[PDB]
RNA sequence: AGGUUCGAAGACGAUCAGAUACCGUCGUAGUUCCGACCAUAAACGAUGCCGACCGGCGAUGCGGCGGCGUUAUUCCCAUGACCCGCCGGGCAGCUUCCGGGAAACCAAAGUCUUUGGGUUCCGGGGGGAGUAUGGUUGCAAAGCUGAAACUUAAAGGAAUUGACGG
């Protein structure tokens, strides 16, 4: 987006910050050079939240370029972003997949399992190479949340913004649905979305079994 | 690989006579020593006398005597 | 079939390695294709490490080791089943077996 | 196609693909041909008409896929100069 | 990538390249500029000298031939010839 | 009594879908056989290339499956081959002909000079390669036929091809290269780039998003 | 030894229990006095197993989430995905320790000198890496 | 070592062409090149090319437009008469309708067509398609 | 036979064949 | 010259139906050194040399260049030892729908019917046969060059399934 109205807020740099989501690994895919602004002392490389906010614009734009909302199908095999995916998918009309992709979902028309949708977005290609495989199998377009030494064999629409944290994939995932409800006609630019941003973050099940109980002693005392 | 100049044809054609020597047909056509092994002498058809019946078992599968004459 | 990219021996930039005789029957093997087992063992055995103690003379005596590098011929190794015939992919990996600390 | 009468003697007209030129055939099925939605310049919205963009199962095979739809996009405006 | 500027590459990649693999080639080494302390003459210098070079109204040496760069005797200044 | 059970399948069912080449333009895959014969019906010629008896060997003897390579195509520009191994030669057959209509492919025809009329020939010599079967199509003036290997010109005559020299190359008697080979060698004609499809290309709506309204009503 | 159930118990222990839930209980007789009017079972003996497989089923699933479905378990999990934000956001801390070279990158994209950025004295040493094979 | 520096250029720009590269870079650069590409380029298979000039041979950088099969050479410059002309042409090209073979003639580098129309022969140097 | 013990039996009968030819 | 060990030949003891063997004991030539021959090896990467181009990655060896820091002496830099990079020439490795191949596999065994960078050697179904004969080299053993008659419908390569494995 060239935009003024579509341009990063000190809101969403603050986001970007809090969450990660610009201190990538240790590696480096070279077809992933071209969005890393530097290498740490760390060895840790530093991705440049423009280019990434540029390449999620443009995921939004060929996200909402298409009229049936559920043609665009989100996987995340990886418990770090099933919840991510699911809360988009409820935003923005998409068709969720979460945890274990059966092989031949695209590809194999007897069972009723199967689907053919219009684009895919994937939050991990490493994770997620069995659907980006057989993407290419039924010509499928490709948006992927890719990390610096993510490989882009079938990947289209990569963004550069990390695999890893759950704070970063919950943000990523998150920002992806605001910037679409909002090119669409849900969202008035204006005030801030009501959906926090906690909502689409993966918790550990050693903090989905102590935090209710906390807040129950919370709320009774 | 092979030579590609432009007067390179001497080597070329000194090969391809060197190795026309290491097929059957060729060596057989022309050394003349097969000439001189065939009783016909390069003659389709020849005339001789009966010196004798004969009877030539076939070969392992099969089983009969074949009829021949030496001749 | 060539069974092994590297002919199942460490030589790459040399004409002639040095034999080495296997430690089991006395096999001339070249030295990079011997299997080579470095084994640390206890002096004493672990059932008389306790018999030993109660019998020394010294109170913190440590047992001292016992150091021993062993050659083997490809045909001893797999009869001594130090080394196991391995699957068509299995033979690509050289990680060698875990120690099994626990 | 286009015999001197001048009939268009040719069933279609294959797409290339819009990185490496390259004809698009019938049975390669890891093509693409996707839609970029362009927005309004004021408020930021779908406004219904698109650009399209299609790639060739060679190189979104060998990876050049988002470099080249990065490139496309750049080059015909979506995304911003100083990228 | 597939659309590499090869005609304008970055001076960073252009000087990390050898001298050959150049777009031109480029020489790596240069003068200097060297004053020895007690001396007012100023002596020009190949960067990579190998021979011991000698001030001419002094008995000392100015850089000790190495496998790469005349390594300068220590307390003599020096400075780049027009960069 | 066609059920189908795909997005293109049930466009082409209900008559959103006009051409073939609407769907090869996009190179939308073929999944199910009844898609081709509702465009291409009472037109498509057949033919068993041959019946090879492929047997695997067992503890109680060995077993014999039979594998059939049927060719199908109008005499128009379409050509298909298909291969199927089965236990009996009628299902064999059944499934090679259902095969050989999933993998049907357009063809491309040219002029070896002078373009006068309807194309007679190859655009230009292609090579197509199987196995070790390496088999070149050239193109050929007006009335030469197709001068080729019985198996390859019974392929290219039902391709639609009129006149065209071959040159094969390899192990021909292997039926089932040797006809993969020619089948290759048909099928990247289009693949090829000549100058008179330079022209830059005009992109319009795949059916997928053209009739997206229509396919949430019927196909849910 | 030799006391494996089969496809048919399980599947239909999981099936009647996915779909009797509430009535099912841990004992086994009147899990298997309820089996005789919720399904057909063609015997007596195919009957019992299926009721002692079901108890043992419901034991683990009052103890555990078992991968059969169950409407209790479902809304549970349900509550705590779509819900339990916290009435702080996470993403909104009052400093952000900020690498140095984050912020040259900030300064170029022009979001440089923002007041909820602390800039961390960078690391010195540079030893990250693993030790490069065993020892 | 390097005895056919056309032979060397074209094989360069076919395989940065089959790569799918939008520049390529041919270090020794020749009239023989330039020729050959400058007649590439009026037949559009190919881009502007840039010669970088060093004060040894200089370099070129050609823009790859996409639509070229191969430009490949004919390495000993067999002498073409315009009566064999035909016999090269149906040997080394894809078809009748396109493709073009480029020989050195006494009136310059140029196609197999204008050698014809201009009636006049010479040394084999390439071909492109 | 190993193909280096037929190379061993041509020498021998090669000796023996020379061995009679030099006996003339 | 020297000969400790090992050990062709040889002797004996075992084993075995036999056992001129495998196993054991001894042991000649040899194995060691100097000088002179021989010129053959699965002398192998079963893979000619020179040159260009065509993916990624992490290492390693040498040389050079540039950088936070740690360490050695000293008061500091140099210089060594580590650490992070870059370049060139190597030995290689992992990965890849570059591409090739009958495949195994090969970043070369790729850039090959879209066939031409230069050049050397060399193969033409299996045997007979690397034989006979001639020539030539050698002290010898043998090396190099090297047929034919005749015979044969296969011999082979890579993979798959099965059967079998002391
Ligand atoms: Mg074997
Ligand atoms: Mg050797
Ligand atoms: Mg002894
Ligand atoms: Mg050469
Ligand atoms: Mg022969
Ligand atoms: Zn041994």
């Amino acid at each position: 987006g060239a935009l003024d109205v579509l341009q990063m807020k000190e809101e969403d740099v603050l986001k970007f910050l809090a969450a990660g989501t610009h201190l990538g690994g240790t590696n480096l895919d070279f077809q992933m050079e071209q969005y890393i602004y530097k290498r740490k002392s760390d060895g840790i490389y530093i991705i440049n939240l423009k280019r990434t906010w540029e390449k999620l614009l443009l995921a939004a734009r060929a996200i909402v370029a298409i009229e049936n909302p559920a043609d665009v199908s989100v996987i995340s095999s990886r418990n770090t972003g099933q919840r991510a995916v699911l809360k988009f998918a409820a935003a923005t009309g998409a068709t969720p997949i979460a945890g274990r992709f059966t092989p031949g979902t695209f590809t194999n028309q007897i069972q009723a399992a199967f689907r053919e949708p219009r684009l895919l977005v994937v939050t991990d290609p490493r994770a997620d190479h069995q659907p980006l495989t057989e993407a290419s199998y039924v010509n499928l377009p490709t948006i992927a949340l890719c990390n610096t030494d993510s490989p882009l064999r079938y990947v289209d629409i990569a963004i550069p913004c990390n695999n890893k944290g759950a704070h970063s994939v919950g943000l990523m995932w998150w920002m992806l649905a605001r910037e679409v409800l909002r090119m669409r006609g849900t969202i008035s630019r204006e005030h801030p979305w009501e959906v926090m941003p906690d909502l689409y973050f993966y918790r550990d099940p050693e903090e989905i079994e102590k935090e209710e109980q906390a807040a129950a002693e919370k709320a009774v005392t | 690989g092979k030579c590609r100049g432009l007067r390179t044809a001497r080597k070329l054609r000194s090969h391809r006579r060197d190795q026309k020597w290491h097929d059957k047909q060729y060596k057989k056509a022309h050394l003349g020593t097969a000439l001189k092994a065939n009783p016909f002498g390069g003659a389709s058809h020849a005339k001789g006398i009966v010196l004798e019946k004969v009877g030539v078992e076939a070969k392992q599968p099969n089983s009969a005597i074949r009829k021949c004459v030496r001749v | 079939t060539k069974k092994r990219r590297n002919n199942g021996r460490a030589k790459k930039g040399r004409g002639h390695v040095q034999p080495i005789r296997c430690t089991n029957c006395a096999r001339c093997v070249p030295k990079d294709k011997a299997i080579k087992k470095f084994v640390i063992r206890n002096i004493v055995e672990a059932a008389a490490v306790r018999d030993i103690s109660e019998a020394s003379v010294f109170d913190a005596y440590v047992l001292p080791k016992l150091y021993v590098k062993l050659h083997y011929c490809v045909s001893c190794a797999i009869h001594s089943k130090v080394v196991r015939n391995r699957s068509r992919e299995a033979r690509k990996d050289r990680t060698p077996p875990p120690r099994f600390r626990p | 196609m286009q015999n001197d009468a001048g009939e268009f003697v040719d069933l279609y007209v294959p797409r290339k693909c819009s990185a490496s030129n390259r004809i698009i055939g019938a049975k390669d099925h890891a093509s693409i041909q996707m839609n970029v939605a362009e927005v309004d310049k004021v408020t930021g919205r779908f406004n219904g008409q698109f650009k399209t963009y299609a790639i060739c199962g060679a190189i979104r095979r060998m990876g050049e896929s988002d470099d080249s739809i990065l490139r496309l996009a750049k080059a015909d405006g979506i995304v911003s100069k100083n990228f | 990538p597939l659309a590499k500027d090869l005609l304008h590459p970055s001076p960073e990649e252009e000087k990390r390249k050898h001298k050959k693999k150049r777009l031109v080639q480029s020489p790596n080494s240069y003068f200097m500029d060297v004053k020895c302390p007690g001396c007012y003459k100023i002596t020009t210098v190949f960067s990579h000298a190998q021979t011991v070079v000698l001030c001419v109204g002094c008995s000392t040496v100015l850089c000790q031939p190495t496998g790469g760069k005349a390594r300068l005797t220590e307390g003599c200044s020096f400075r780049r010839k027009q960069h | 009594e066609w059920m189908p059970v795909t997005k293109l399948g049930r466009l082409v069912k209900d008559m959103k879908i006009k051409s073939l080449e609407e769907i090869y333009l996009f190179s939308l895959p073929i999944k199910e056989s009844e898609i081709i014969d509702f465009f291409l019906g009472a037109s498509l010629k057949d033919e068993v290339l041959k019946i090879m008896p492929v047997q695997k060997q067992t503890r109680a003897g060995q077993r014999t499956r039979f594998k059939a390579f049927v060719a199908i195509g109008d005499y128009n520009g379409h050509v298909g081959l298909g291969v199927k191994c089965s236990k009996e030669v009628a299902t064999a057959i059944r499934g090679a002909i259902i095969l050989a209509k999933l993998s049907i492919v357009p063809v491309r025809r040219g002029y070896w000079g002078n373009k006068i009329g309807k194309p007679h020939t190859v655009p230009c010599k292609v090579t197509g390669r199987c196995g070790s079967v390496l088999v070149r199509l050239i193109p050929a003036p007006r009335g030469t036929g197709i001068v080729s290997a019985p198996v390859p010109k019974k392929l290219l005559m039902m391709a639609g091809i009129d006149d065209c020299y071959t040159s094969a190359r390899g192990c021909t008697a292997t039926l089932g290269n040797f006809a993969k080979a020619t089948f290759d060698a048909i099928s990247k004609t289009y693949s090829y780039l000549t100058p008179d499809l330079w022209k830059e290309t005009v992109f319009t709506k795949s059916p997928y998003q053209e009739f997206t309204d229509h396919l949430v009503k019927t196909h849910t | 030894m030799g006391r494996v159930r089969t496809k048919t118990v399980k599947k239909a222990a999981r099936v009647i229990i996915e779909k009797y839930y509430t009535r099912l209980g841990n004992d086994f007789h009147t899990n298997k006095r309820v089996c005789e009017e919720i399904a057909i079972i063609p015997s007596k003996k195919l009957r019992n197993k299926i009721a002692g497989y079901v108890t043992h089923l419901m034991k683990r699933i009052q103890r555990g989430p078992v991968r059969g479905i169950s409407i209790k378990l479902q809304e549970e999990e349900r509550e705590r995905r779509d819900n339990y934000v916290p009435e702080v956001s996470a993403l909104d801390q009052e400093i952000i320790e900020v690498d140095p070279d984050t912020k040259e990158m900030l300064k170029l994209l022009d979001f440089g000198s923002l007041s909820n950025l602390q800039v961390t004295q960078p690391t010195v040493g540079m030893n990250f890496k693993t030790p490069r094979g065993p020892v | 070592v390097r005895m056919n520096v056309l032979a060397d250029a074209l094989k360069s720009i076919n395989n940065a062409e089959k790569r799918g590269k939008r520049q390529v870079l041919i270090r020794p650069c020749s009239k023989v090149i330039v020729r050959f590409l400058t007649v590439m380029m009026k037949h559009g298979y190919i881009g502007e090319f840039e010669i970088i000039d060093d004060h040894r041979a200089g370099k070129i950088v050609v823009n790859l437009t996409g639509r070229l099969n191969k430009c490949g050479v004919i390495s000993p410059r067999f002498d073409v008469q315009l009566k064999d002309l035909e016999k090269w042409q149906n040997n080394l090209l894809p078809s009748r309708q396109f493709g073009f073979i480029v020989l050195t003639t006494s009136a310059g580098i140029m196609d197999h067509e204008e050698a014809r129309r201009k009636h006049t022969g010479g040394k084999i140097l390439g071909f492109f398609f | 036979m190993r193909a280096k013990w037929r190379k061993k039996r041509m020498r021998r009968l090669k000796r023996k064949r020379r061995k009679m030819r030099q006996r003339s």
